[PDB]
């Protein structure tokens, strides 16, 4: 008659976690491990202790040149990363362009802190008018101008040749900005700077620039047919920059000390500050995860999981579950 | 599949056994009860754990996309930059997905073998002292107390000490 | 293969068997004939088909080269572009070749297994009611008409219904 | 004596289909699946319904500037893709260069249809000669010139300053092309434009261009030492383009409306139209294949398989074949 | 392993057998001795050699970095270029490492399997004519000379030639 | 009594070789095969038969222009590859820049041999002083200059317009070098070249260059505020190059025939010649290995193994070993 018994068997449970293999889909297992983070907080946060520089409706250009609508940013603290809107409204208020802008921007992504200083006081232009202003550049309803540069025009009816020089006695490098104004016609030229044929020389240990205004008729932009073209350079410590101009010069007033370099980026996001903190930021929200992977956005900064385009990454840890 | 074990000869898993992954059901004169196999369940949790840690560690150094901007007369190089970054995001996505698929099937076949290796561990120990029912169970040709079955679980089982009890029981039914 | 069944212990496949992939040859009072196991070949055709759809879908999102022109003072980025594009093509060529090689071997070890799992399936149903010749065949210790053998193929086989007839035959030769 | 018998077995046949694995070469299988297309039709076909624009011995520059040897392409229909020979014969007939040519070509890879329109009639120059021509640019035996631009020279013995403007009133963006002629000596300069010191101003809402001729001794090319340098811009809808010049101006006659943007390419192929039709084109032939892979050419356009460098890609579907 | 042969139920490898990879130890009236199974050892050497030639040849086509210099107003493309070349080196390092880890384990499970094929090769020839000790060894129910054991090694073993003799030896113990 | 016995078993030994797998680490195997080369000779060797060109403290610019501190390299033999230090001391002696320098250096990576030729004898400048020299360009204690280009200054009190011409009658293409000098102020300009308003024209079948000096105030570099800017071109066989200048011209004296083209590179290394020989060179050492992989340095030249960043690459060939 039937005696004693031993059996070999395996575990099962009420698990509904499915995994995939090459041969078989939607296989239900006893234990699995999701390795893919799929959620974020929908916010722009601090990175470790450090707040981002969130430009609002200001572009990098507007900020640095000192567009009057960007006065929030005249002197920003050390940032962790920079956020710019996709199409900032407050860019170059006076119509024109920024030379080597994407290169400046790329430089900027390697910087965590500027210290703005005055390199030339506005009360130093005694033979020229330093109050140039424009409707394209409004402050509080009335006509203003960039804050970090000066529009110099003839005083009385003369424009003496400007020869002004500045030695970077600071230990850190200076980002220095300037510009040239391109009038529409010869008549505008004399109204503003008297002299018909003008130039701008800018010199450094590495820079040897000569600019001449391009006086020609162009399409109206913001009611202005004129243009403002902007240039930048890095003045190393102990180097000097030499300006000589005979007109059409948009002169430097303030410049930026490069205080700290680091890993940083310029994120393109419509988000704004969400008064949070994270160790991983994406343009569409922050991530707090122990997962090795995430699929939120490819462009991240911080201590992040690795990005994949997958919707699901589930590792089977246990065995096949019996129905 | 690669086995004929998990939903194979032992059709179904044991919902009552929650102490491990692989183990035993025992039935003698002293009631029933489940006992998880200590040796093969630990060797399986470690190996599987190691796999998930090896796979994550093998992906730490992996491509990182960075936003780069280009002007409107840099469209070739902007297109170059875009294709390069999507290229690496795709390549690592393939790497991630494909490795998970490949290790999942190996992981299932791994639990699977451990069920057959544990069954053959016992079937080689028991031999002619038990009847092989073919449902994952063994029916003893002798009496096995709750300390005899401890010997089958840890591989110490002494066969001749039960040979005759079994030899004779085989003589009764074959007589 | 991974244990020795396909071109293993049963040396050779049956060209005469044209209904499926895995199956049976039967020989009783009502002649001989080949008969394919419908279930486990269907389960094998499903898996091989899914594997084939899986491998193509894993390459759908894959790098696509674009012709870019560069002038004679852009030879550095031209080399960058070329090296980058050839780079992704070598990578995906590697990926496509390696996955095919890797899945080819697995497909063979998979067919191999389905042959052994089907074998332990019958070997567990028959047990002592037949002698296992060791060439993939079973020689019954009773007579199995074309309705008894239909029972072993689909798991319907009744063991006690032939237990005694078989016990007599091993004892007849052993008497 | 031997009684009843059952055997467990597998399929076999007369297949010579071979596969490879990591461990074994030339393994014979019962069923395999070639997944690699290895053949093409050696012809240039339509892409679905749409015929390619096959320039013959014309370059993109020849077509767009209107090299007289290219008048076949004066008004092309919508295309699927563009086919250009590796070394086109009718490029710039008059020696010189196309500025940002590769960026224009790349812009072109995103365009399927132009509508050419006349923005300045050859008959609008009442104070200038609009018939400048050259032996380097022959039409029907006589000396001619590019058709979409006009070579302006002095009339009587004067070259009045041109102030000419054009507003893009069309809905679509305009590719506008123009040029400047670089003479060989101060005398040639005076024979053609009277004025010794000249310029070209080009203004737009974003463009503020100034060109000056480079008068110099150079190698004879096509018997000419003079050079012609060409420029382009995309004029947005509702923007205007302003030209002011006092010499060396090769002015626009025709411009191109961007009618349709889309998926397109510029293939390098010496092949010609084969009156066929395909959904996948490579520069060396078209593809009609159900395979997931192909090894014809890396540069395809259309609904194509994926390109790999493999010589053979065969999947095992069945099992190893029995002797 | 994924079978339980190498360090499984057959406990230990034989340092004494240095002629091959897989084989037998036999002890009868004509002394003892090890004998390498030539058949399954060369075929295992073929595959292992090819695997290593397959892994090296699939990497023959692999990315090669080139030094490209950029000036200080080229920092974006310098950065693009660095990420691209680091990108391809990370991919191929992953590929080389992962292929080696993945093929190593398969190589251990290949050896593991061949031990199982050789054991089952013997288990099917002997059947009820020998007792399976359950340590990887077989004890004959007859005397096996240096030509009988050479015959089981090359699959020549004749089962009925010892069928009658073995039964008696089984009943003698069952008496 | 105990009868006959057969056993199934596998190979073992006293091997300590370990490999890794996905599930198991530090597994001891009977047989493994290292496939990763990890050692180099730490020296710069010949590449097959051919010695490298090791600039010592000279940059490629210093070499090609003929910085006086580089006379070692005035006429170098055929090289296999080029070694330059990370920051060579002898670069452009006179402060300034080399235009499209990185493009020239890349061009250099497909050239194995120059043969220098004279394009203009020093004693051909009969109407100009051809002996311009500088303290920034020291030779043996005194003031010198680049050897392959010439500093022309006014003679008596004139700078007649220079028209100099050269046709490349050789079978091979010429690398031709020249430059322009940017003075500090108008006084220096007349002091040196007499003429206040000057230019440099350079013409070819493909080149149409016009240079004008940029006269401006700059930082002293090596005590100098003047700057020197250098240009180059590849003059095709059978083409001519034409120079016209009335000042600030640094004229070509020597040029380079591109005699042998090939596989080459410019390795950046602080190493020096090690009188060794190899078929595989990396910047930090040579490779003599039959291994399919190495991890020495990513930038190699020769018939090399494939680079990986791995510390260890070991394949299991034998089986798991019994303790
Ligand atoms: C400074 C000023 O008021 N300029 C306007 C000018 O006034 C003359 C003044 O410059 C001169 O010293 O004294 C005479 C009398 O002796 C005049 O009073 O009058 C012109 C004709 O009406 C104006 O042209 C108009 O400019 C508009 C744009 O105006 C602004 C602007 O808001 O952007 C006015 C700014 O003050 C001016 N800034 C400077 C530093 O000059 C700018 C600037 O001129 C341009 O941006 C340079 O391109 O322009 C509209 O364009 C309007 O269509 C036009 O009639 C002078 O603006
Ligand atoms: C319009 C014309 O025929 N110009 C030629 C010039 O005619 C002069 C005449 O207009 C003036 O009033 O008086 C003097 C007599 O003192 C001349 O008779 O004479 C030059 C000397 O032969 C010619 O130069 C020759 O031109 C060749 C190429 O000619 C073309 C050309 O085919 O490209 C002819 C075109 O008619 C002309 N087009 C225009 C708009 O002028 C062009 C053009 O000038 C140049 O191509 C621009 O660089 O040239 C050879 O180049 C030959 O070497 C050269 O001596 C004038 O062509
Ligand atoms: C050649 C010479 O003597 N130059 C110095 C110049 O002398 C004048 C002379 O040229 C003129 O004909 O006659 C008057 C008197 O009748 C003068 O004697 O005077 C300058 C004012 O001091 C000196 O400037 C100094 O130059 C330094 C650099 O000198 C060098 C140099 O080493 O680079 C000397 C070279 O011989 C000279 N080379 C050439 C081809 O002219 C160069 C060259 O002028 C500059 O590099 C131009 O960019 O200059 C320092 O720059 C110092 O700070 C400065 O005061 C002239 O040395
Ligand atoms: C930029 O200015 C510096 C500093 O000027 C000096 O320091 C001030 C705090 C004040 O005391 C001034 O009266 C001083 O001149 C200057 O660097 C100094 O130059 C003087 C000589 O003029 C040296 O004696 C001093 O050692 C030096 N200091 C440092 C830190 O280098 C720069 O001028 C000169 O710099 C030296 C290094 C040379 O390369 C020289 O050619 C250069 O003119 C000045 N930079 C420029 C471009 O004008
Ligand atoms: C280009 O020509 C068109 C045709 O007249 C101009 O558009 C119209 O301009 C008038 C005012 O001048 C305006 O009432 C219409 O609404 C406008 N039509 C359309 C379809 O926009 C255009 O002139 C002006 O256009 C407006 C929109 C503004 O941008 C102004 O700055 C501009 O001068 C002409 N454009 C230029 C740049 O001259
Ligand atoms: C450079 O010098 C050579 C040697 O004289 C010139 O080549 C010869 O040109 C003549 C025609 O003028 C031709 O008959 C000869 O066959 C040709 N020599 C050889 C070896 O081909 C060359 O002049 C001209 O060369 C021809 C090919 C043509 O391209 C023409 O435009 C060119 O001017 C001289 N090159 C220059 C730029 O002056
Ligand atoms: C796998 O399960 C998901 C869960 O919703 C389902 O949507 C999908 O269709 C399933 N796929 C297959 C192949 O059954
Ligand atoms: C396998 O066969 C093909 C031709 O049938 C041959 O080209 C190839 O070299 C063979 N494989 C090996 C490893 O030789």
């Amino acid at each position: 008659d039937p005696g004693d018994q031993i059996c070999i068997g395996y575990h099962a449970n009420n698990s509904t976690e499915q995994v995939d293999t090459i041969m078989e889909k939607n296989v239900t297992v006893t234990h699995a491990q999701d390795i893919l983070e799929k959620t974020h907080n929908g916010k722009l946060c601090n990175l470790d202790g450090v707040k981002p520089l969130i430009l609002r409706d200001c572009s990098v250009a507007g900020w640095l040149l000192g567009n009057p609508m960007c006065d929030e940013f005249l002197n920003v603290p050390e940032w962790s990363y920079i956020v710019e809107k996709i199409n900032p409204a407050n860019d170059l208020c006076y119509p024109g362009n920024f030379n080597d802008y994407e290169e400046l921007k790329h430089l900027l992504s390697r910087i965590n802190h500027f210290e703005k200083i005055q390199i030339t006081p506005k009360n130093s232009w005694s033979d020229h008018e330093a109050s140039g202003v424009s409707s394209a550049c409004p402050y509080q309803g009335r006509s203003s101008f960039f804050r970090n540069v000066v529009w110099l025009t003839k005083k009385d009816n003369a424009y003496p040749t400007i020869k002004r020089s500045y030695n970077n006695t600071n230990q850190e490098d200076l980002l220095v900005l300037w510009g040239i104004h391109h009038p529409n016609d010869a008549t505008e030229q004399t109204r503003l700077y008297q002299n018909p044929t003008t130039y701008i020389s800018v010199g450094t240990s590495t820079l040897n620039q000569k600019l001449v205004p391009k006086i020609a008729t162009r399409s109206k932009v913001k009611g202005l047919s004129g243009r403002m073209e902007f240039f930048w350079t890095i003045l190393k410590s102990n180097d000097a920059i030499n300006f000589e101009s005979n007109g059409n010069f948009i002169a430097p007033e303030n410049a930026y000390k490069i205080v700290k370099k680091g890993d940083s980026t310029i994120m393109k996001s419509e988000l704004e500050y969400g008064d949070c903190n994270t160790k991983c930021q994406t343009p569409i929200g922050a991530i707090n995860s122990s997962m090795p992977f995430h699929n939120i956005h490819p462009l991240t900064i911080g201590e992040c999981p690795k990005y994949v385009k997958s919707n699901r990454l589930v590792l089977a840890t246990g065995l096949r579950n019996s129905p | 599949g690669l086995f004929g074990a998990i939903a194979g000869f032992i059709e179904g898993g044991w919902q009552g056994m929650v102490d491990g992954w692989y183990g035993y059901h025992h039935s003698n004169e002293q009631g029933s009860g489940y006992a998880a196999d200590k040796e093969s369940t630990q060797k399986a949790i470690d190996g599987v754990t190691n796999k998930v840690n090896s796979i994550i560690d093998k992906m730490n150094t992996q491509f990182e996309a960075v936003g780069r901007e280009f002007n409107n007369l840099e469209r070739r190089i902007e297109n170059l930059n875009k294709k390069m970054e999507d290229g690496f995001l795709d390549v690592w996505t393939y790497n991630a997905e494909l490795l998970v698929l490949m290790e999942n099937e190996r992981t299932l076949d791994f639990h699977d073998s451990n069920v057959k290796n544990l069954y053959d561990k016992v079937r080689l120990q028991l031999r002619d002292n038990a009847k092989e029912l073919g449902n994952g169970c063994f029916e003893f040709y002798h009496r096995c107390d709750n300390e005899c079955m401890e010997s089958v679980r840890n591989g110490t089982y002494d066969y001749p000490q039960y040979s005759e009890e079994a030899r004779l029981k085989r003589e009764e039914i074959s007589g």
